[PDB]
């Protein structure tokens, strides 16, 4: 049978490269055939579409996402095939083989040529596609993991029915890029340029938006009666033109970061929307220029802390940052944007001690604060198992940047800024 | 013009699978003789898929980032340039965002 | 002599010119800028120290296809001609307006009637130079609206 072409927009390359490599017949489809994409670009959506237009076709859906390792990848392979098998053809009497056994992969080749061998009795061969969505996207990977993916077809019999014609999606090129000697028919992704994720979010979101509760509720309110959906997509499609104007740069031409900010601002930009603003837009932009001159994807008197606390975190910082060379010739009476060094228990505390407004020596409630520093995750240690303090050989460095202790100097009324 | 196609890839590479790879896809999405006497001539294709086969290398990668990413991909690029080691953070890439920021403004 | 307004426009630029070194500006340089002011006006007809002549002073110092002063030329009157209207209220412009307006506040520079039409093409080029760098947002008349940086 001839495959039936899919109409993707801005992919009319790829679903014509696809009608070359997949086919009715097992003798012309090639045994491997990878897809390359960067995160976003389309592959899983196109490929599924492509598959979706031809039923006839057979496939099986995996996703390394889900099995974090090699071991669970064969065992669902097995398994899915298995159940593929005898879903297809129930009618041909079969027996089962244990698909938790698959340890290697020589077992998956064991455990496949015994099933086929069951269905050797099949009229016509048979065409099978193994699909791999985002195969360097599995969490524990190798550069000799993918070459065993490649050299498998050859060791089933060649004459049986069932064929194996591995399909596999790659999001990265210096994983490609290894694999160039293969020859495998490769197939690309480019990333969507500024106009076509334009275009995409519009065809997408449309119809999402359209029918949420909050506009349906807030028309009620204003009683808008002339509200049309012809006019409510208008609105969707210029609330997502206005995001993307306002934040193409912020995002990138990405899809999926788009769509969240889309997702967020859209009930504050839908509090704004009154009788006065159906049909201006410009007067809308006006009364959300506060929303858009904001990212707002921030999660949201910045550290509560105790004045010992506020001095120790100041001296650590000088700490971290300053020369042992010149601890003397400042505090004895006689490097913005580098990383920070360690320094030890004694210099900090001495520190503390100059700097802290006869003396206020260290008792319990010192030390306390400092352990509650630690626990805040605003000094850091150079250990990371069987965590214990005393130990002579740990460091400590500061975790908090410029930004804050600047303003925690400043409710302090100490001029850090003249010491540098 | 095919000649030029078959002479250009056996002087960048002498592997004849490689250039099956090729041919395939122009064979495959031939969709009638009469169409596949014109097109096997002029053979546009093989260029189609040549920049492909480049389109996700460091020029296609380079070619889709927004202004904000390019400009501070530039200031990055200045500070490995302007270091030994060609190494650098997002601390100095920024402070030089904002330095030619107030140069441009100046 | 200066006058009343050009002394807090002084300022207020002076503050702006020594925030920048946190060389270093001195009150030298505030008193090279009212010098600077003075030998402007003193190439002029006109006593009166405008802000304008200040700016210019302020320009001098500070800063220590289409040609680049030329093209940087028409961003400021643009600017400022759209951002006069957000605080009118009034009708907001599109690039035809703009154009229109730019070419009037230039009546005195042109040369030509030709030049007339090499201007409008070049202001327009320049409208879309600015839009690509979002400088100026369009929204939909093909609605130009200062851009949210
Ligand atoms: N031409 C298009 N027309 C419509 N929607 C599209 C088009 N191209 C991409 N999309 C949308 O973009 C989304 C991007 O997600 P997609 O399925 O491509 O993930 P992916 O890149 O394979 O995943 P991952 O980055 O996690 O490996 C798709 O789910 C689809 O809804």
């Amino acid at each position: 049978m001839n495959v039936t072409t899919p109409e993707v927009a801005f992919r009319e390359y790829q679903t014509n490269c696809l009608a070359s490599y997949i086919s009715a017949d097992p003798d012309i489809t090639p045994s491997n055939l990878i897809l390359q994409g960067y995160s976003g670009t389309g592959k899983t959506y196109t490929l599924k579409k492509y598959f979706n237009a031809n039923p006839n076709l057979h496939a099986v859906w995996l996703e390394p996402v889900e099995l974090v390792s090699w071991k669970p990848l064969l065992q669902a392979i097995a398994r899915t095939v298995q159940y593929k098998l005898k879903t297809l053809y129930p009618n041909i009497p079969t027996t089962d083989y244990d698909p938790l056994q698959v340890e290697e992969p020589f077992l998956l080749v064991k455990t496949l040529h015994n099933i086929f061998v069951q269905y050797e009795s099949l009229q016509e061969k048979t065409c099978l596609f193994l699909i791999l969505d985002g195969f360097d996207s599995l969490q524990d990977l190798d550069a000799a993991l993918f070459n065993k993916y490649i050299k498998l077809n050859e060791l089933l019999p060649k004459d049986s029915k069932i064929n194996i014609k591995f399909i596999y999606t790659m999001l990265e090129t210096s994983f490609l890029q290894r694999y160039s000697t293969h020859c495998i028919p490769t197939v690309m992704f480019p990333r969507y340029n500024v106009d076509e994720v334009s275009t995409i979010l519009v065809m997408s979101r449309c119809g999402e938006l359209m029918e949420d509760s909050c506009l349906r509720k807030r028309i009620i309110e204003e009683q808008i009666t002339d509200c049309t959906d012809d006019q409510f997509q208008n609105v969707a499609a210029n609330f997502i033109h206005l995001i993307v104007q306002a934040f193409h740069s912020y995002t990138g031409n990405d899809i999926f970061a788009l769509n969240d900010l889309i997702d967020f601002k859209w009930p504050k930009y839908v509090s704004r929307i009154t009788k006065e603003n159906i049909f201006e837009p410009l007067a809308l932009y006006k009364s959300a220029i506060k929303l858009f001159l904001s990212t707002d994807d921030n999660l949201s008197q910045t550290y509560d802390l105790s004045i010992i606390s506020k001095y120790l975190l100041i001296a650590s910082y000088i700490c971290s940052y300053l020369e042992p060379r010149y601890d003397a010739s400042i505090f004895s009476r006689k490097p913005r944007y580098l990383q920070p060094s360690l320094f030890a228990i004694e210099r900090l505390l001495a520190i503390f001690q100059a700097i802290f407004p006869s003396l206020m020596k260290a008792n319990i409630e010192v030390f306390q604060n400092l352990s509650e520093l630690h626990t805040l995750k605003l000094i850091a240690t150079t250990m990371n198992k069987n965590i214990d303090y005393l130990s002579p050989k740990v460091r400590w460095k500061v975790n908090v940047p410029w930004e804050i202790i600047k303003e925690i100097s400043e409710s302090v009324h100490f001029n850090i800024s003249d010491y540098f | 013009n095919l000649n030029r196609h078959i002479r250009m890839n056996f002087e960048t590479f002498r592997s004849l699978p490689t250039l099956k790879n090729s041919i395939i896809p122009l064979v495959a999405t031939s969709k009638n003789f009469g169409s596949l006497c014109t097109a096997i001539k002029s053979c546009s294709f093989l260029d189609i898929y040549n920049k492909n086969q480049l389109s996700n290398n460091l020029t296609g990668r380079l070619q889709s980032l927004s202004d904000l990413e390019l400009a501070i991909l530039i200031s990055a690029a200045r500070v490995a340039l302007r270091a030994k080691d060609g190494s650098f953070n997002f601390n100095l890439a920024y402070a030089e965002y904002e330095k030619m920021i107030k140069a441009i403004n100046s | 002599i200066l006058t009343k307004e050009a002394r807090s426009y002084l300022v207020e630029k002076y503050k702006e010119l020594r925030k920048d070194d946190a060389y270093r500006i001195t009150v030298r340089q505030l008193e090279s800028m009212i010098r600077l002011s003075e030998a402007i006006a003193r190439a002029n007809c006109v006593d009166e120290i405008t802000p304008s002549f200040i700016a210019e002073a302020y320009d001098l110092l500070r800063q220590s296809t289409v040609t680049y002063d030329k093209y940087v030329s028409m961003m400021n009157m643009i600017v400022r001609k759209i951002a006069e209207v957000d605080r009118e209220g009034a009708e907001e412009l599109t690039a035809v307006d703009i154009v229109d307006w730019y070419l009037l506040q230039k009546e005195n520079d042109l040369g030509s009637l030709a030049e007339y039409w090499e201007e409008r093409r070049l202001a327009f080029k320049v409208i879309k130079r600015l839009v690509k760098d979002r400088i100026l947002m369009e929204i939909h008349k093909t609605v130009y609206v200062i851009h949210p940086n």
